[PDB]
């Protein structure tokens, strides 16, 4: 055993495509819908738990992760390449962050830091690009509240509502349309919902939709990264 | 011999009412030998005062760093650094060298920019916090210190009544310590403006 | 400094007085020494200050992550592993002597952690330099299974012997009670000292101290 | 600290007083020293708390996974990875133990690790500060293949006097019997043992 | 074919290619034998020279005063293997006062060159030794392939044209294997069985090469004119 | 082995070219374009962003125009991922200098540390090298206001102006038509937009498709700031330039 | 394609060709083969003589591991050589830490943990030998075969290399014939025949018969090789049954 | 097309050494199921010995990893013992650092974790397994949590693997649509045991004697493996009724 693999594999084809990066991307294009929406008080990120047997209990796979308290992703792609960037970015919310600074990272350079490890499996020897493509919501005292896509490129954007996967290119336009400077968190949930029913096949419930929000503290502070219950989902669902 | 009075000098910070003062002695010495009369012991990055006693190498070594880190804090963050914050990176960049670290009693003044509200702070050479609300001492002549600090204090004072409470506080404690004195500077520091006055003492 | 845990019916009950000391001089009067683990767990902290400190914030930080992970509640056996293994790889130089007290899925626990990497699992201990003190009202009062507002007052009673018979130990005693159903922090639980009234006003007037030079910069 | 490990018929019984001091400081007068590494292998603990701590943790992972691979371990790889420890870093370490453990192809045997890292199988065993006041007691009163309650007596005899003479010793006198029935803990306060 | 660009890679009949190359430097090779008795191990060698005015490049390489080999193929590599032989000859010697016996010889050579044929990067030896020697259970003579095989013989050949002296030493064996007490006869036997694989050359003074080892003989080179008595 | 996946990204070509570099800057051909114009008084910073949604958050939106210390700020054209590993590498090396002299790094030692970090991708490492171009632009008391630009060669020079990214050819040309020496930095803004305005693949040029920035020691008291543009600064410039 | 030519990698069937390619190599080897017997185990090996200049018992095939385990395998000697050396330092390691000799179960999982761990990567080819080994332990005896693979099996009896079909068919009859048992002389003479019956798959060279075992009562638990009088009547019961 | 040989991205997205390596999974052609009691959680897979000169009790694709966690494998056994003694390992690590037994979860997650790295770095081949973990978990009670060579994993409330796997999964699938609960109401694991052989008789339509059979069970605080004998009680109590 020697890594041999000390060069990159990933490099520039004739035309300036990085293919591993595309394919990545196109691993993410096959995954399952997530979305995000920023509010004025608030951001929700939502996706479809796809389950993959029924006999498979869904709950214990969470899609929608807390980062920090006041932080949260969700992503679209491949599943095990997600979890490994949710440990990832967990760990150095802490290591250069909280014992740095006795406090947590603001949301922009968590996002920042999550980029930064996938740039580098997309430079580093031996390793492919990771095949997800990461929606992280988040608030901080400065920032206040605010959405970023990060892509297998190490690539981020902040958005006032954005999807990806599957059926994006559709979800993208819905939200165009029903986006406006003016949302309040209940509005923007409304339209999460509808915009994701859109791209769901079969069942569409509280226990097949996984959906958080970033909003208000829930009781130094509370966190503001809230879960909703498949109760809580479901209650929204007769509003709809 | 002992590394935290070779060079010799004194920080003391205080609240106010919307504001701090941070002050400090002038000298630097080997031991007996006064050396400068212009070492001045407190920096700052952006609107957070950082006064530094202790062994003198360790002092500018401190502030180079602190300046250093604060920049790419900065850079990084898009604001500048409040009094809260960097008083934990004072913490940890101390703590860091734990086995061997900075002969020094860093003191940390400010008023953080969003809340207004007056902060001060202190630390031991390995980064243990002293977070209190009146005041903080450092120095040669600490025990000095805090004896005026003690008996001149009470909260919530003007500007310019805190002024002569800190800067007698330094004045009459200094004058009780071989190793400090040479001069004097106060800051009085309010949420956008910031005073600084150099004392007369005596120069012995 | 006196710090003190007692193992009571429904949980625990920690202890702390507030006397950070330099030396002989006291640096500050009210100074927290009962320090957040996680959620369900807390740990008073004497000896070494900076030692404490960082040593129950880095296991609380390593606890945070491991709770991520695992999705459940962190238990006072792994914090008091965290820290008790980090201790002892350190062999004594760091000085941080815990009282760790938490609440289980399996139940109440209470620890003491030593700065070598020793610890005892006890229904009530004490520790800093008010520990006799402490340990005395401890062995004078202390049962088995007390109820929550008797065991808060032994401990409290246990914290004022060293406040009072402790030279290194003063201020207010912060107390801490942990059940399945609560938390309650009491910061402070009483203030047995009240602060020395003076009798003059020796604050200058305006104009009083010698300046030489002035600046003025807007921010 | 006073501790001893005695083999009989039925297997072995390890034996243990109470007492923790920081100089003349009782820090803990209930004080477990009987700790267990194995279902059926315990030993007795003296020296260095945090060593002793620290040395039990480690033998318990090796032979939980020992066991994870290759069944249950006998007594003496049990000691033998306690002497491994021990021997290794003696220049670290101020640790005496005592191994005991019931196998059913071996039964109760008894092993002794004092402060150089040697191994010593012994028909018993006897440790601590306290166990010299006894050595003369021990060697004129055991007797190999003793009933339980006559090894329960002669461990409670032995270590009663201990305590006594010992300062460092003391408190109450706990024993972990094992034998093929299971593993039985036993405690004796001062108000029993003192009047012997 | 697509299976010989490493040793690192079966073919799809379980053959090592790059091994099998290595071996194939053996053959091209100049002759080398090796014969024992009882009594004494003798190495014959013809040394090759590169025109008229080189050199005869030296085949024999002595290991210690009890041990030591013939090589044919890659000069350098029979450097490498017989300076490591050289070490655990001397480690024997040093650590535990005793002579390295010539077996435990051969399993550390086999051992040595097979951990060039598992892994990526190396190449395997490309050279092929006899090594004789005397230690306390008598004679032996070792035949070393860079595959890793070693094998005790009580004769043998390597090289170019090889197998016409081990034909020879073949029907020789009852005789050769009882000349006992006599170096000298032991030799003309050695001398004879690789003039069997000679072709046009002959053999002259600065071409052969002869070693011997034995009871009361450490093991000593002979060339130049010390061989003419064999010729 | 291994050796059989290695695409060998250190290697040059039987013509003399590094593969992966003329590769690489192929790719940042397809960036969005970028301008650096050096006035007398001042530095002007240009850049288009790319794809582009109404829903995309402009305002804390930052793919082109970094700042590395108060002096000196880049503009990106290629991978911004990439480009921000060599920003906070850049952004160190300032500090450090700053520790070291107790005086802010000379825009150039900057350019030439950055520039030799992407030669060393391409000689050594067997490491895909960085799809970045910079246009730096600083000030130091040496040389005064200063313009270069790097490329993933390494290869580093100064200008007046300059383009990366997208079109240079055709933005380089209107540039070298328009742009003179006594030129002022408001005259080097109106330039700057024109230029992007007439280069753009967009059917127009709006401010939600800008980066914009100055470098001005155009301050109180001879004093050097860097001014990044708000959204809202840039549509202002354009109305008052006559683009929109 | 292109599957084969890398260790490590899955062919779309999800096989590892270099593995079943290093397979190869151990059926082109000779015979060797191990019987399981009431207290203890018998090993014993076909020894090709390419030519009469080979010294007679010296070319030593059977390796001891520790004191209590033998070792015998079909292929790539070297290869096998390698994989004794190995387990003989994780069988000292063993005994280092726990003091009891390595079990043999316990043997076999380090033998095949390292076999296995030469299909995990393209930087290393994988063992050309299949590798039959066992002997007496504190729960009795125990023969064990290891494949190319890392995959091993406990086994009543155990045949490879070339003959392995026609040993493994001699093996299943006595499996059939001895329901309560073998004993240990019996297993040597037994595994004489078999080897001596598998032969004729290598029937163009002669060869050389080599015998070693455990058992409990016969050598203590320990490994020894079947030597002078008992390896000759060994040889003369294969030579009667040929005939 | 070396896209196929090691673990990057094909032009589709698809890693295809993964895919293939979940064909590995039923090259040993053996089928396990896992269901939970209500005090238990019982696996049990098909015993194949084909060779009459095997030792049967050393043919096992079921591990022992703690007391608490059992885990079977469905792949070949160089690379189940591979991540067998892994599991061990890190289930020891666990216990000894954190002062409390690994979770059946926990451990199955770390596993995935250890798997994913496989599917991302390319020296390092995936394993060619799926390891279905089992246990009581102190907190989470009855526990069955599969390991792919994805690193994908996931807990059930039961399971099967293997070349027949669907037809298994459906027979279960459909039990528990008609129960309407997420386990085997049964107080005694010996009856779970019955329950989990009876459903895979019916599934696969084949009739099991003990020696075709392999039973682990967890309960509280043991996990432990059934021999012949008590497999054969088993039997005759399902031939009984
Ligand atoms: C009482 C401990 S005692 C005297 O053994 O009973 C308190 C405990 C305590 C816990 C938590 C906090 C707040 N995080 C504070 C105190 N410990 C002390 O009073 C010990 N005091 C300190 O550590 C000082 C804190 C300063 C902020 C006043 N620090 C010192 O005395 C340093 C100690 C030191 C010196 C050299 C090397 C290492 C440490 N002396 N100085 N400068
Ligand atoms: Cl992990
Ligand atoms: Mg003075
Ligand atoms: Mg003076
Ligand atoms: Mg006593
Ligand atoms: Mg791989």
């Amino acid at each position: 055993m020697t890594d041999r693999y000390s060069f990159s594999l990933t490099t520039f084809s004739p035309s300036g495509k990085l293919g591993q990066i595309d394919y990545a991307l196109t691993a993410v294009k096959q995954g399952v819908t997530s979305l995000g929406i920023k509010a004025t008080n608030g951001v929700v990120i939502a996706t479809e738990k796809k389950s993959s047997s029924p006999l498979a209990m869904s709950e214990t796979l969470s899609k929608v992760s807390l980062l920090t308290p006041d932080i949260g992703a969700v992503y679209s792609g491949m599943g095990p390449d997600y979890r490994v960037l949710v440990d990832k970015s967990r760990k150095v919310a802490h290591t250069s962050y909280k014992r740095i600074y006795g406090e947590y990272p603001p949301t922009k350079l968590l996002v920042s830091e999550v980029a930064k490890i996938m740039q580098e499996a997309t430079q580093s020897g031996g390793v492919r690009p990771f095949g997800v493509s990461l929606l992280i919501a988040g608030h901080d005292e400065f920032n206040g509240f605010s959405l970023y896509q990060v892509d297998p490129s190490g690539s981020y954007f902040p958005w006032k509502a954005t999807a990806i996967g599957k059926g994006s290119v559709a979800a993208k336009t819905f939200l165009e349309k029903r986006w406006n400077d003016e949302l309040e968190l209940e509005d923007a949930i409304h339209i999460a919902l509808l915009t994701l029913k859109e791209s769901v096949e079969g069942e569409f419930n509280g226990d097949t939709i996984e959906l958080a929000i970033i909003g208000d503290e829930n009781p130094d502070k509370g966190p503001r990264f809230r879960k909703l219950t498949s109760q809580e989902i479901n209650d929204r669902l007769e509003a709809l | 011999s002992d590394p935290s009075s070779i060079n010799g000098g004194i920080v003391v910070a205080m609240t106010g009412k919307d504001c701090v003062a941070i002050a400090c002695d002038l000298r630097l010495g080997s031991q007996s030998l006064g050396v400068s009369n212009k070492f001045e012991k407190i920096f700052h990055y952006g609107h957070v005062f950082l006064g530094i006693t202790g062994l003198a190498t360790d002092v500018t070594t401190l502030n180079e760093m602190f300046r250093y880190k604060t920049n790419l804090y900065k850079l990084k963050e898009e604001r500048a650094i409040e009094p809260e914050t960097f008083t934990q990176l004072v913490s940890s960049s101390l703590y860091e060298r734990r086995f061997g670290p900075y002969f020094v009693g860093p003191v940390v003044a400010g008023i953080n920019s969003k809340s207004g509200k007056p902060f001060i702070a202190g630390f031991d050479l390995i980064g243990c916090i002293d977070e209190a609300k009146d005041f903080i001492v450092s120095g040669t002549a600490s025990d000095q210190l805090f004896g005026m600090c003690e008996s001149l204090y009470e909260p919530n004072l003007e500007p310019e009544d805190l002024f002569e409470t800190i800067s007698q506080a330094l004045l009459n404690a200094a004058d009780r310590d071989a190793l400090s004195g040479w001069g004097a500077v106060v800051y009085i520091i309010k949420k956008d403006e910031v005073v600084k006055r150099y004392l007369k003492m005596r120069q012995d | 400094t006196t710090i003190a845990g007692v193992v009571y019916k429904d949980g625990i009950v920690l202890g702390a007085d507030t006397r950070a000391t330099e030396g002989m001089v006291v640096a500050d009067k009210n100074c927290s020494k009962i320090h957040f683990i996680s959620p369900n767990i807390y740990c008073c902290g004497a000896g070494t200050a900076a030692d404490t400190d960082m040593t129950t914030q880095l296991i609380s930080s390593n606890l945070e992550l491991h709770s991520l992970s695992t999705g459940r509640l962190p238990r006072v056996v792994t914090a008091n592993r965290m820290l008790k293994q980090m201790l002892f790889r350190y062999q004594g130089y760091i000085g941080a002597a815990l009282v760790l007290g938490g609440v289980d899925v399996t139940g109440p626990h209470l620890y003491s952690i030593y700065p070598h990497g020793s610890t005892d699992k006890l229904p009530y201990v004490t520790m800093g330099s008010g520990s006799l003190a402490a340990m005395a009202v401890f062995e004078d009062k202390f049962r088995p299974d007390m109820e929550e507002e008797e065991a808060k007052n032994l401990v409290s009673e246990a914290i004022a012997a060293g406040i009072f018979n402790d030279l290194g130990s003063g201020g207010n005693i912060d107390l801490c009670v942990i059940s399945k159903n609560k938390l309650d922090f009491l910061r402070p639980y009483t203030v047995p000292n009240k602060k020395g009234t003076r009798l003059g006003r020796y604050r200058c007037e305006k104009g009083t101290t010698a300046v030489l030079t002035e600046k003025i910069t807007p921010l | 600290t006073s501790i001893m490990a005695v083999t009989f018929k039925d297997g072995v019984i390890l034996g243990a007083d109470s007492r923790t001091t920081t100089g003349a400081y009782i820090a803990n007068r209930v004080t477990d020293k009987l700790t267990r590494v194995h279902d059926k292998i315990w030993c007795c603990r003296s020296g260095s708390a945090a060593d002793t701590q620290a040395i039990a943790d480690i033998v318990q992972y090796h032979l939980e996974l020992y066991t994870s691979q290759y069944g249950t371990p006998s007594t003496e790889t049990a000691a033998s990875v306690f002497k491994e420890l021990c021997y290794e870093n003696k220049d670290n370490l101020t640790a005496g133990i005592i191994v005991a453990g019931y196998d059913d192809k071996n039964k109760g045997e008894v092993y002794t690790i004092p402060l150089g890292g040697s191994v010593h199988k012994l028909p018993y065993a006897i440790a601590g500060s306290g166990s010299t006041f006894i050595y003369g007691y021990c060697d004129k009163n055991f007797r190999e293949n003793m009933s339980k309650e006559e090894t329960v007596d002669f461990i409670k005899h032995s270590l009663s006097q201990a305590i006594k003479w010992d300062g460092s010793s003391g408190g109450v006198i706990r024993m972990v019997v094992l034998t093929a029935a299971g593993v039985e803990r036993l405690i004796f306060y001062p108000d029993e043992y003192e009047q012997l | 074919n697509n299976y010989d660009g490493d040793t690192v890679t079966f073919s799809p009949t379980g053959r090592l290619f790059q091994v099998e190359y290595a071996l194939e430097a053996i053959k091209q090779g100049s002759v080398t034998v090796g014969l024992r008795s009882n009594t004494h191990a003798v190495l014959v060698a013809l040394k090759r020279n590169a025109d008229e005015l080189s050199s005869y490049q030296k085949k024999i390489i002595k290991c210690d005063e009890h041990m030591g080999l013939s090589l044919a193929g890659l000069a350098p590599d029979a450097r490498v293997l017989s300076n490591y032989l050289r070490q655990q000859c001397n480690y024997s010697s040093l650590v535990f006062n005793r002579k390295l016996a010539v077996e435990r010889a051969g399993h550390l050579l086999c051992d040595k060159a097979q951990k060039n044929t598992q892994s990526y990067g190396g190449r395997p030896y490309g050279v092929g030794l006899l090594i004789i020697g005397y230690d306390k259970s008598g004679a032996h003579l070792l035949e070393f392939q860079p595959s890793g095989n070693v094998t005790e013989l009580y004769g043998t050949a390597i090289g170019a044209r090889s197998q016409g002296a081990k034909t020879y030493l073949e029907r020789t064996l009852d005789t050769f294997i009882k000349i006992d007490g006599n170096p000298d006869e032991l030799i003309k036997a050695g001398v004879e069985a690789i003039s069997q694989s000679l072709r046009d050359e002959s053999l002259t003074v600065d071409n052969l090469s002869i070693a011997i080892v034995g009871k009361d003989t450490p093991f000593t080179i002979y060339d130049g004119e010390a061989v003419a008595k064999y010729i | 082995g291994s050796r059989r996946y290695d695409s060998r990204t250190t290697i040059f070509s039987p013509e003399g070219r590094l593969y992966q570099v003329e590769y690489a800057l192929e790719s940042i051909s397809h960036a969005g374009t970028a301008i650096g114009i050096m006035a007398s008084d001042g530095i002007v910073l240009a850049a288009e962003r790319k794809v582009t949604s109404t829903l995309l958050e402009q305002d804390t939106s930052t793919e082109k125009l970094y700042k590395l210390n108060d002096k000196i700020a880049v503009a990106v054209a290629g991978l911004t991922a990439d480009a921000e590993i060599l920003i906070n590498t850049a952004r160190i090396h300032a500090q450090n200098y700053l520790k070291t002299y107790n005086e802010d790094i000379p825009v150039e030692i900057l350019v030439r540390r950055l520039s030799d970090i992407k030669q060393g991708y391409t000689q050594h490492g067997g490491l895909r090298p960085f799809g970045v171009s910079f246009i730096y632009a600083g000030y130091d008391d040496r040389y005064g206001y200063q313009l270069y630009t790097s490329n993933p060669s390494g290869n580093y020079t100064g200008w007046k102006a300059i383009s990366v990214g997208a079109n240079t050819s055709a933005a380089q040309t209107l540039l070298q038509m328009d742009y003179k020496d006594d030129m002022k930095v408001d005259d080097a803004i109106e330039l700057a937009l024109k230029t992007l305005s007439k280069t753009t693949d967009s059917s127009a040029l709006t401010y939600d498709r800008l980066e914009f920035a100055t470098i001005r020691k155009g301050a109180n008291d001879g004093e050097v700031y860097q001014k990044i543009f708000k959204p809202q600064e840039i549509k202002d410039i354009l109305v008052k330039t006559g683009i929109t | 394609t292109g599957y084969d030519l890398s260790n490590s990698v899955f062919s779309p069937d999800g096989r590892n060709f270099q593995v079943e390619y290093a397979v190869k190599a151990v059926e082109n080897g000779t015979t060797s083969i191990g019987i399981k017997c009431n207290d203890g185990v018998v090993f014993a090996v076909e020894k090709l003589i390419t030519s009469k200049l080979l010294v007679p018992q010296k070319n030593v095939k059977i390796q001891v591991v520790d004191r209590h385990i033998g070792c015998v395998y079909s292929g790539l000697i070297p290869d096998g050589r390698h994989l004794v050396n190995r387990g003989r330092e994780e069988a000292a390691s063993f005994k280092k830490l726990y003091k009891t000799p390595i079990p043999i179960p316990a043997f076999a999982d380090r033998l095949g943990q390292y076999v296995q761990a030469h299909t995990l990567y393209n930087s290393v080819r994988p063992f050309g030998v299949s590798t039959i080994f066992g002997g007496v332990d504190k729960n009795g005896a125990h023969l064990y075969m290891l494949e190319p693979s890392g995959s091993y099996w406990g086994y009543k009896g155990a045949a490879t290399g070339k003959g392995r079909q026609s040993a493994k068919a001699e093996l299943e009859k006595l499996v059939d014939h001895h329901p309560e048992g073998l004993s240990a002389r019996e297993a040597v003479k037994q595994a004489a025949k078999i080897i001596y019956l598998a032969h004729e798959d290598n029937k163009e060279k002669d060869f050389e018969l080599e015998i070693s075992w455990c058992s409990l009562s016969e050598t203590n638990g320990l490994h020894k090789f079947v030597k002078g009088d008992l390896l000759q009547e060994a040889i003369d019961f294969a030579q009667k049954e040929i005939n | 097309g070396y896209d196929r040989h090691i673990t990057i991205f094909s032009p589709e997205g698809r890693l295809y050494q993964v895919e293939y390596a979940f064909k590995a999974t039923n090259q040993t052609n053996i089928n396990s199921l896992a269901v939970r009691g209500k005090d238990c959680t019982v696996v049990i897979s098909q015993k194949k010995v084909p060779d009459k000169l095997l030792d049967p009790t050393t043919v096992s694709y079921i591990f022992c990893i703690s007391r608490t966690i059992g885990m079977v494998v469905n792949g070949p056994i160089p690379d189940a013992r591979n991540a067998a003694l892994r599991a061990k390992a890190e289930a020891a690590e666990f216990r000894y650092k954190y002062g409390y037994d690994m979770p059946c979860d926990v451990l199955a997650k770390r596993m995935a974790n250890l798997s994913q790295i496989y599917t991302q770095r390319a020296y390092m081949r995936p394993l060619g397994v799926i390891l279905t973990f089992v246990s009581v978990d102190e907190e989470l009670g009855p526990s069955i949590y599969k390991t792919d060579p994805a690193g994908y994993y996931v807990g059930y409330k039961a399971t099967a693997t293997g070349p027949k796997q669907q037809e298994i999964t459906t027979n279960l699938e459909n039990h528990f649509k008609k129960s309407k609960i997420d386990h085997i109401n049964e107080e005694s694991w010996e009856k779970v045991v019955e329950f989990a052989i009876t459903h895979m008789i019916d599934a696969l339509g084949t009739e099991f004697s003990k020696n075709d059979l392999e039973v682990g069970v967890a309960t509280k605080d043991k996990f432990f493996t059934l021999s012949a004998e008590n497999i054969e009680e088993r039997l005759v109590a399902i031939a009984e009724q």
